[PDB]
């Protein structure tokens, strides 16, 4: 910047005047404590390759798909539930 | 990435590189009208395509025709 | 011949209250213009991204999103107060291009020395035909 | 410096010479029509005073003398209408029956079988019935008699000659110069003062010798022709005492400051009159004697030619705080020096006093007899919010005009108009999203209920007996209102109008006003306004503030304020300017009055209006708002659908006129489709066409035919689809209330 | 009997149209008293659709399945059977006035192109030439056959504008 | 005399401006507080604790909203819910992580404001986005399980 007056651009110092700034993003180590740190870490271990994370909702397309099967019958839901009689129409039909 | 041309018709008035917004067009010297100079295109990369030039030519049919083609982040005129 | 004026970077720019149409992200990763103009005097003029700007007493910096802004600050300076400037385009990396009184002299009046491409030796109806041209990847007018 | 009257003697000769030459008041229409697009422009820019001259004097003078020409304009309107009061109207055998006779003061010549409009009213008389309401204003102000429409009509036709007389002198004779002009603090002093305060002053001396005695006999129950005249009841203070008692002493309490004897004739109930369903007379005297004096006291803020008074400009500079720097810095000049900043302000404050005045009107009544006729109640409202919503629109027009020609950047330096400008982006932006979460929370809870009703399932729709929406706020405010009278209304004896809450008031067997509850399908359809009102505010906000300048195009200020684009470059810069802007925010101001006079017609067909049977009240549609209002569906069907079947089937019968405009409307609403989606270079080329089969008979005009211009052509869309629009609802709201009711 | 018509004279279904029609505007008639203003218009209204109704069966219309008249647009269809009053004489008084117009409008823009100033004259019409070329045009056909059969009434195609294709 | 609104970093050429909300003292540290903006702990515990706060977010409108709200079994349904919300969400992530972060731009830099350099952040890299989506993964569906068995153990519910 080298903004000691009014000047706001600066060839050796284009970082500045440009406008990149963090706004709100700070650097430091210290936040979450001990072991449950590591807890998540093995519990988030070989999902972090894009493969397995698309595995997941591979499973999650099939938990979906299992609803179907057997899962909204369990939720009753009166697309499979049953019938009571029926309605014959305007004129003589069905 | 617009195409801007100039054609023989041009009477050398100026009035398209002054309509200009980018600064696209400028007069070169020639010999094939009374002024003595007709108008050039070698900035294009930096035409948004507004067609001010052609609203400015005076000759019938206007020399200055821009053809809208490629879009880049000038040409849609974008500031983000 | 001529040669382009350097970008003096530190400069003084206008007294400005901060407005929300200035740079954006286009100017970190992409380009950012900037305009620099004498002025003989303190005065008010108005700003492309909106609101008003006080210009100080000698040079003046101000940097711009795109070119079209630049050059409406400057045909506004060159009306309203007749005062002339330079444009320049600088790039992320470093790089700085010198940009609209390239030669010198405006575009609007002939420099003798220039580049006259772009200007066809034809009229407008001696174009080709599109069909002449079929599965070319040109418009008939380029050829 | 020091107020005066300063005037140029005969400036403009009075002759016909330029009326041999159109075009004259603008250079750029010199040199005669080489094309029909100087036959538009002239019209386009004959008010445009700016394009005319550059001097603010002469601004100043062409529009004092056209306020004069709309004022003499205005004048013939009312003359015209007092005179069919007085020839062509039953309003003498109306004001013996007001419950049963039907308003009418216009009859049609039978020439092609249209005496089928004159409709069998009432009282012996055939003729179109009105839904003005001048009947109701009449006998508000004690007429009574033929004789005084046509005086009154006569005295109008007068004070047009006067008005136009007065602007042809102070446009040719003598025309004020600029500082007269510029003499606010005496304007503002003796607007508030002498126009406002003097005139309610004025009609509450009317009142009181007036509308006071001869409307206590009409609601005591006389014939009107042998009530005693105005004057007499204004001569003598003895028939005065017979009915109001307090006019025995005459003027000697008021100077004593013992007002409390006058309590006869100024007083404070509330509610309205049961005989009439209008609010108490005596009660509109005691309003507009106390606004009168408030007005007066008002009158006296501003410094003219003495020490006493506060300057306007003293007090906007003063007026700053941390958050805006230099605060109101710059807005006396740039409101005393442009016309277009003060036409913003006062249309804006205008259109919205137009739609309070329909809200008051419809809440409660002012005039005797007016809430028993619900067409002219109906039409009353809709028509003072569809001038509301206009000139709202407008509003939006000038303030953005002056963003473009009077807005100087030197003297408007970080004040607020320059704060504002200065993050319009952020005002924008959040003024979208408020705008997109509106629309969800609006529009998608009905599709929400569309969807479950179209899918058997009313119980997991929002509505009153299932997913409930209360308006709890305004329940409560109501519950605030209906207990105000005796606690924090102490000298009420009744509330300000039965809508909050209370009994039911019939006049003649229908009701004049009964309270309205408020449910889900209210919620919703109140969210749907703000969503509209917010929508159209985004557009008129985002054409003002981007009107000078913006990302996409800096220079937009060059180009003007009606301009049609900057070319297809940029992607495309179609209806940029901020003309374009009021262009669309004309439509969605129309979509918004629309949905508000919707609301008001089936809501109070619904829960207000309707007859009594002395053991409930019988509505016009059956308190079917609450259970389809929620639906676009119900609104389709039950609203839009149900009422329609008194316009559709209206043929052969008086309200066919009704019937043919609601097709009429349909057509122009239609018409305006071509204008709106094509464009000009078609018509153009199909122009070139005709303009070579005229060339091969010899049949070319000299005035080259042009098609419309770019902004032509939306001018000329967007008034068609506007006035289709509201011709097609006026006309159905007329013939559904005229019908049944 | 043209096309499976039958004439309004003898039709039933228009009768009973006259006499619903007086019906209905007697049923209007029923409420005033007998010298009001309300009276004597409702009178008149009755008069009027009689007459109408009158002089309809009396011109020989035809009636479709009901009683609502129907026109012929076939010359010799109705020559022969005597309804060139539908159309025909209506088309042939048509062409008449519309010709007599449009050659009005054409001479008076072929008399101000060869003039001063023709823009003018177009938004300030010299009054005493239009109502004399008005005048003139009640000769219309005669003068545009005669032109037409001079060749003075088209234009070349060679002096016309046309775009390049 | 007091000032308020000014330009950031002090060139008034940039999009913001300074304002007693979008810079005082308790929301700049409210929001610098966030785990979104911890540049220097490693991205996976951050996208596990956003995860946990956003699969325990999700619970409430489907329990008292959803299709089966009126039937005793609407937590686990609601649960079910919020694991298919947790899914797509993540998938979400997955496809934004794979699009924007298949190259690389090292360009200017980022400083703070008040002018010292400061790495540009390993949250936004192809490996760094992989850890915040994995660890998304385990908190969104943690956050749904813990908002689940708070329907039985919460008193006043
Ligand atoms: C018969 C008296 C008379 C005469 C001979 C003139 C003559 C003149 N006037 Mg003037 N004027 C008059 C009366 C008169 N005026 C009155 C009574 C007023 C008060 C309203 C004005 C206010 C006035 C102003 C403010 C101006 C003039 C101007 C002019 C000069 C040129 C403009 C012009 O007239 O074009 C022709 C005008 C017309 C043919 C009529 C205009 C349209 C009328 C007003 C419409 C009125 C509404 C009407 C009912 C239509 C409504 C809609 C309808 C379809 C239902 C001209 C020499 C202008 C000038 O001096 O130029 C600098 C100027 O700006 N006059
Ligand atoms: C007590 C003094 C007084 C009164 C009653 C008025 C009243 C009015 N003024 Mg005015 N004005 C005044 C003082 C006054 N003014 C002063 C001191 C100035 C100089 C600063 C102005 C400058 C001014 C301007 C620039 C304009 C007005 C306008 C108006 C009209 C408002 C529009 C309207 O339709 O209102 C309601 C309509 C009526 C109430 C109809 C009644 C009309 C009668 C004739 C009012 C008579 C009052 C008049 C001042 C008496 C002196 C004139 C006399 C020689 C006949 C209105 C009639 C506007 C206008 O429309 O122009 C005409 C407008 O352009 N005034
Ligand atoms: C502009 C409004 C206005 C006008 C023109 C009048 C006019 C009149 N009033 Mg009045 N009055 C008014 C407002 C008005 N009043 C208001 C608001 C109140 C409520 C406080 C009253 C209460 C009142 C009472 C109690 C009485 C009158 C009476 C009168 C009449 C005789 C008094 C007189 O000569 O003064 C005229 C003043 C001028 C001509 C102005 C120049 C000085 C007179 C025609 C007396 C009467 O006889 O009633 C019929 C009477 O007893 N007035
Ligand atoms: C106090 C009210 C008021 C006043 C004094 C003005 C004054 C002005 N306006 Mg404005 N405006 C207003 C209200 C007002 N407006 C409202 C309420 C709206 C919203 C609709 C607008 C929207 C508006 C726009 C978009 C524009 C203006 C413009 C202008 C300026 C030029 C007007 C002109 O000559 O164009 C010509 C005027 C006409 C040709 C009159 C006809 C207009 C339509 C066709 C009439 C509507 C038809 C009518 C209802 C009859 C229908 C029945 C039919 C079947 C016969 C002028 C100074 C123009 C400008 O450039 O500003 C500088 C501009 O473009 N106004
Ligand atoms: C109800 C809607 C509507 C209507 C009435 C029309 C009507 C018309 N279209 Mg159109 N069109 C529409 C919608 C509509 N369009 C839409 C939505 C589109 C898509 C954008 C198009 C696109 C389109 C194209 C591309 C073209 C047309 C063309 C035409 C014209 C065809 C010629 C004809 O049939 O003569 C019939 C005449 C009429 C229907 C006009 C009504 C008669 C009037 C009312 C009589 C005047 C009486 C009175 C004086 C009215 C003024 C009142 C005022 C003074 C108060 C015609 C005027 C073609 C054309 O131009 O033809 C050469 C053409 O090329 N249209
Ligand atoms: C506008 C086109 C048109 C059409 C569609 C018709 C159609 C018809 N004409 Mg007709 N006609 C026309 C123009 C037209 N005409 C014109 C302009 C004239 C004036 C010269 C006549 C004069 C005319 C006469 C004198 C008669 C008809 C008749 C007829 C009908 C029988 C034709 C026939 O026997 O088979 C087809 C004939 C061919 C040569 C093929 C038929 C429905 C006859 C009729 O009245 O029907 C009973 C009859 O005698 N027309
Ligand atoms: C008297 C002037 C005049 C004349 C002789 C003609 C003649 C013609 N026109 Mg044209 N037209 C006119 C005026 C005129 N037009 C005007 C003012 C307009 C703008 C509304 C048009 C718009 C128009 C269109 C869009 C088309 C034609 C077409 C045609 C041709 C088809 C026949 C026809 O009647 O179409 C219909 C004509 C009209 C609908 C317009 C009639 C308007 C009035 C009645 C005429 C003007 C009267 C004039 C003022 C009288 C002056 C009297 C004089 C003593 C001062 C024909 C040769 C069509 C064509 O190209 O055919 C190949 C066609 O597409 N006209
Ligand atoms: C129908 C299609 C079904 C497809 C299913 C694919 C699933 C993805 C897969 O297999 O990943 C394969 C990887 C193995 O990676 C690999 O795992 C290897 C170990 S082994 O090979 O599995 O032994 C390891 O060595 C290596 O580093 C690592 O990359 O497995 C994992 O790491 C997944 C662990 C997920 C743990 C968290 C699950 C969700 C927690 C919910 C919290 C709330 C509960 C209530
Ligand atoms: C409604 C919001 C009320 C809050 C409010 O307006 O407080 C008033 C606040 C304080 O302004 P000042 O005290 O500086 O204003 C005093 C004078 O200078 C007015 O010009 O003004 C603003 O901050 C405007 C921005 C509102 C942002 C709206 C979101
Ligand atoms: C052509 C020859 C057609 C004549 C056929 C005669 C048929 C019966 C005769 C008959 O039907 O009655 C006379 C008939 C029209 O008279 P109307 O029947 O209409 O008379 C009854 C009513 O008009 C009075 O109530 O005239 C014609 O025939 C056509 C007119 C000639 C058309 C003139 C146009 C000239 C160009
Ligand atoms: C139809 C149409 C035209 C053609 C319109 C024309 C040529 C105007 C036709 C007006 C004629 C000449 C006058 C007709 C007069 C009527 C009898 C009454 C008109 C109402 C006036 C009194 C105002 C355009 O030029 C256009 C331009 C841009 C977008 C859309 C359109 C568009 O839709």
């Amino acid at each position: 910047k080298y903004g000691e007056e009014s000047r706001y651009f600066d060839l050796k110092d284009l970082e500045n005047t440009v406008g990149s700034w963090d706004m709100y993003g700070q650097e430091d180590k210290s936040r979450y404590n001990g072991l449950q740190s590591e807890f998540f870490e093995r519990a988030a271990n070989g999902l972090s390759r894009r493969e397995y994370i698309l595995g997941l909702v591979a499973i999650g397309g099939a938990g979906i798909l299992a609803w179907g099967g057997k899962g909204a019958a369990d939720v009753r839901l009166p697309t499979v539930g049953p019938q009571q009689p029926a309605q014959v129409g305007p004129r003589g039909r069905l | 990435s617009h195409t801007v041309k100039i054609y023989d018709t041009c009477i050398g008035c100026t009035q398209c590189v002054r309509a200009c917004p980018t600064d696209v067009l400028e007069m070169v010297p020639w010999d094939g009208c009374k002024a003595n100079q007709i108008a050039s295109a070698p900035r294009t990369e930096d035409c948004v395509g507004c067609k001010r030039c052609e609203s400015a030519c005076p000759t019938d049919f206007l020399s200055v025709r821009v053809y809208l083609g490629s879009e880049t982040t000038r040409s849609m005129g974008l500031a983000y | 011949a001529f040669t382009p004026p350097t970008l003096q970077s530190d400069t003084p720019s206008p007294i400005f209250g901060g407005s929300t149409g200035g740079l954006l992200s286009q100017a970190q990763v992409e380009e950012f213009h900037v305009i620099t103009w004498e002025s003989k005097k303190e005065q008010i003029f108005e700003m492309p991204t909106g609101g008003a700007a006080i210009m100080r007493q000698g040079p003046n910096l101000l940097k711009l999103a795109r070119k079209e802004q630049c050059l409406a600050l400057l045909t506004q300076l060159r009306t309203k107060f007749k005062i002339d400037g330079y444009i320049y385009r600088v790039f992320p990396n470093g790089e700085v291009q010198y940009l609209h009184p390239k030669d010198g002299v405006y575009p609007e009046k002939v420099n003798a020395g220039r580049s006259g491409d772009n200007t066809n030796m034809r009229r407008i109806g001696q174009n080709k035909e599109p069909v002449q041209i079929k599965f070319s990847g040109k418009i008939p007018a380029e050829f | 410096k020091k107020v005066k009257i300063v005037v140029d003697r005969n400036p403009v000769a009075t002759n016909f010479e330029k009326w041999a030459k159109p075009g004259h008041f603008s250079r750029t229409l010199s040199k005669g029509p080489t094309t029909t697009t100087w036959i538009w422009n002239l019209h386009a820019d004959a008010h445009d005073f700016d394009t005319q001259t550059s001097d603010l004097e002469e601004i100043s003078r062409k529009v004092f003398s056209a306020h004069f020409g709309q004022l003499g304009i205005i004048f013939i309107w009312l003359s015209g209408m007092y005179f069919h009061g007085a020839r062509f109207s039953n309003y003498e055998a109306w004001l013996t029956d007001p419950t049963h006779i039907k308003p009418s003061a216009q009859v049609v010549w039978p020439i092609v079988g249209q005496e089928i409009l004159n409709a069998d009213v009432g009282g012996g008389f055939q003729g179109l019935q009105i839904t003005s309401g001048f009947f109701q204003l009449w006998r508000a102000a004690g007429i009574t008699s033929e004789l005084q429409l046509y005086t009154t009509a006569i005295g109008a036709l007068v004070m047009a000659a006067a008005m136009f007389f007065a602007g042809w002198f102070h446009y040719h004779k003598a025309a004020p110069k600029l500082e007269w002009f510029q003499n606010v603090e005496s304007m503002l002093n003796h607007h508030l003062g002498g126009l406002l305060g003097l005139g309610s002053l004025a009609w509450a001396g009317h009142q009181i010798h007036v509308s006071l005695p001869i409307n206590k006999l009409l609601d005591a129950g006389v014939d009107p022709k042998e009530i005693p005249l105005p004057h007499e009841f204004t001569l003598n203070p003895e028939l005065m005492a017979q009915l109001y008692p307090s006019f025995s002493k005459g003027l000697a309490p008021f100077f004593t400051l013992d007002w409390a004897q006058y309590s006869d004739f100024l007083t404070f109930q509330g509610g309205l009159n049961p005989v009439t369903g209008g609010l108490w007379l005596t009660d509109t005297v005691h309003h507009h004697l106390a606004i009168a004096v408030l007005f007066l006291i008002a009158g006296h803020q501003y410094r003219t030619n003495w020490g006493i008074g506060s300057s306007l400009k003293e007090i906007l500079e003063a007026h700053k705080g941390p958050f805006t720097g230099e605060g109101h810095k710059g807005l006396y000049e740039i409101l005393t020096t442009s016309w277009h900043a003060q036409l913003a302000i006062n249309l804006a404050l205008f259109g919205s006093l137009s739609i309070i005045v329909a809200h008051h009107m419809y809440a409660m009544p002012p005039y005797p007899y007016l809430a028993t006729d619900y067409g002219t109640q109906l039409s009353l409202f809709t028509h003072h919010m569809w001038i509301g919503g206009f000139c709202i629109v407008g509003a939006g027009a000038h303030a953005a005009i002056f963003m473009v020609r009077d807005y100087d950047p030197t003297n408007n330096y970080n004040n607020l108009l320059d704060r504002v400008l200065r993050h319009r982006d952020a005002i924008i932006s959040h003024l979208n999203w408020v705008c997109i979460f509106l629309g969800f929370h609006s529009f998608g809870l009905y599709i929400h209920n569309d969807t479950m009703s179209a899918l058997g399932r009313p119980q997991d729709m929002f509505s009153d007996t299932a997913i409930q929406l209360q308006p709890v706020f305004a329940q409560w405010v109501q519950n605030t209102h209906f207990l105000a009278p005796g606690f924090t209304a102490p000298n009420a004896l009744a509330s300000t109008s039965p809508s909050w809450g209370g009994d039911v008031v019939a006049v003649g067997g229908k009701v004049a006003m009964m309270p309205i509850s408020l449910g889900t399908a209210d919620f919703l359809v109140h969210h749907i306004h703000a969503f509209t009102i917010h929508v159209t505010v985004l557009i008129l906000l985002k054409g003002v503030l981007y009107a000078r300048s913006s990302r996409l195009i800096p220079d937009k200020a060059n180009l003007g304020f009606r301009f049609p684009c900057d070319g297809p470059g940029r992607g495309g810069t179609c209806q940029v300017s901020a003309w374009d802007h009021v262009f669309l925010g004309l439509f969605w101001m129309y979509n918004s009055i629309s949905i508000v006079i919707f609301h008001f017609s089936w809501k109070m067909q619904s829960d207000v209006w309707g007859t009594v049977s002395a053991n409930g009240v019988s509505h016009i549609t059956g308190g079917n708002f609450a259970q389809s209002a929620n639906t676009i569906n119900g609104w389709l069907r039950d609203f839009l659908w149900a009422q329609s079947s008194q316009v559709i089937q209206s043929y052969g019968s008086a309200l066919s006129a009704y019937g043919l405009i609601f097709l009429g409307a349909h057509f122009v609403w239609a018409f305006s489709l071509m204008f709106l989606f094509s464009g000009r270079g078609y018509w153009q080329e199909l122009i070139e066409s005709i303009v070579w089969a005229h060339n091969k008979l010899k049949v070319a005009p000299a005035i080259q035919p042009r098609a419309l211009s770019i902004t032509q052509g939306r001018a000329v869309g967007v008034a068609h689809y506007l006035l289709g629009g509201i011709a097609t609802t006026w006309s159905f709201f007329l013939a559904r209330i005229l019908a049944v009711g | 009997d043209v096309a499976g018509l039958t004439p309004c004279s003898e039709s039933k279904a228009f009768a009973k149209r006259k006499k619903n029609e007086v019906k209905a505007l007697n049923k209007r008639l029923k409420n005033y008293e007998a010298d009001s203003a309300p009276a004597l218009a409702l009178k008149a209204t009755i008069a009027r659709t009689e007459a109408r109704f009158d002089k309809y069966a009396k011109q020989g219309l035809l009636c479709g399945t009901d009683g609502l008249p129907h026109l012929i647009a076939d010359p010799g269809l109705a020559l022969r059977y005597g309804h060139a009053g539908d159309v025909f004489i209506p088309t042939i008084g048509f062409i008449y006035f519309a010709g007599w117009l449009g050659y009005a409008g054409s001479k008076y823009l072929q008399a101000v192109a060869a003039t001063a100033k023709p823009i003018e004259k177009e938004i300030i019409i010299d009054v005493p030439l239009a109502w004399k070329l008005l005048w003139e045009g009640f000769g219309w056909p005669l003068r545009a056959f005669a032109e037409y059969k001079n060749g003075s009434l088209m234009e070349d195609d060679a002096k016309i504008t046309v775009s390049p294709r | 005399k007091v000032q308020v609104v000014q330009p950031v970093n002090g060139d008034p050429f940039i999009g913001m401006l300074e304002t007693p909300v979008t810079s005082s003292p308790a929301i700049a540290w409210y929001l610098s507080n966030l785990p979104a903006y911890r540049t220097g702990v490693s991205p996976l515990l951050r996208g596990v604790e956003i995860g946990l706060a956003h699969g325990y977010l999700l619970v409430g409108p489907f329990i008292k909203l959803g299709p089966l709200r009126d039937v005793e079994n609407v937590a686990e349904i609601v649960g079910c819910i919020n694991g298919a919300a947790t899914v797509l969400i993540l998938t979400l992530c997955l496809a934004y992580g794979a699009v924007t972060f298949q190259g690389e731009g090292p360009q200017v830099g980022v400083k703070t404001l008040s002018g010292r350099s400061i790495p540009r952040d390993p949250l936004q890299s192809a490996d760094g986005w992989n850890k915040f989506t994995a660890g998304f993964a385990v908190g969104g569906l943690s956050g749904a399980a813990w908002g689940y068995l708070c329907t039985q153990i919460l008193p006043y519910y």
